[PDB]
């Protein structure tokens, strides 16, 4: 019955063996943000950036990488709330999909998808991206880039997200750093429209002060314990 | 809204 909007960050996929920029270093897989997550870095060294996400994409599909209990808990939450549930993620992994979630809004794109340089059309891509690859949507074909939103680019599905933010009875942010905007500002927006805000995190986010309710610790145990408590709450 | 940004 209550409308629930869930925002997830890199923290929820950390226990599954997927790492992304850390606090102390400010490095992603020992790379600078600016070199692997900007339009400029891609224009400077297309070969390196393409190879970077080639590594990330094939690491994602290793047998050792599995959705953890936090991913699974959110899947059960959708089963219970039906279409009164919306999952928005900053992650480019597919662990929400593997866990059983559907209609997940990837505001920062997906690692298992690529995009045509000029057409903007999106293609499913599981293998490596090579210089020998072009599009089949244009009469004059074009180079392929990862379908990932870089810093300086516009996030995806923003219209649908803000619409859901104003409708949500309960807003839950999971594994978010609070450093990446506009995603970190979502908790604000949710409160103006009267939503109850909850933060579930291993590391308390910088905007954690904001949230009405907080719980901290490993996601695979904090998230299921909150989801299970929310489910029994609605009987 | 705006574009993806840090800080
Ligand atoms: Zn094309």
């Amino acid at each position: 019955k209550p409308r629930v909007l869930v925002l997830t960050g890199a923290g929820i996929s950390a226990e599954s063996g997927i790492r992304t920029f850390r606090a102390a270093d400010g490095l992603w897989e020992e790379h600078r943000v600016e070199d692997v997550a900007t339009p400029e870095g891609f224009d400077r060294d297309p070969e390196l950036v393409q190879a970077f996400y080639n590594a990330r994409r094939r690491q994602l599909q290793q047998p050792e990488i599995q959705p953890n209990a936090a991913h699974l808990a959110l899947a059960k939450l959708q089963d219970a709330l039906g279409d009164r549930f919306l999952l928005v993620t900053q992650n480019i992994d597919n662990l929400h999909e593997r866990a059983g979630n559907t209609n997940v809004i990837h505001m920062h794109g997906e690692l298992l998808k690529v995009r045509c340089s000029q057409s903007g059309q999106v293609l499913d891509w599981t293998g490596d991206v090579t210089p020998e690859d072009k599009c089949h949507c244009c009469q004059f074909p074009a180079p392929l880039r990862p379908h990932v939103v870089w810093f300086g680019e516009m996030p995806l599905g923003m219209d649908e997200i803000y619409m859901a933010l104003s409708m949500a009875d309960i807003f839950i942010a999971i594994g978010t750093s609070g450093h990446v905007y506009p995603a970190a500002g979502f908790v604000h927006e949710a409160k103006l429209h009267g939503a109850h805000t909850v933060e579930l995190n291993l590391e308390p986010s910088q905007v954690g002060n904001e949230f009405a309710e907080k719980y901290y610790g490993p996601a695979s145990q904090v998230v299921p314990e909150f989801v299970e408590k929310l489910l029994k709450g609605l009987k | 809204g705006g574009a993806k940004r840090h800080r």
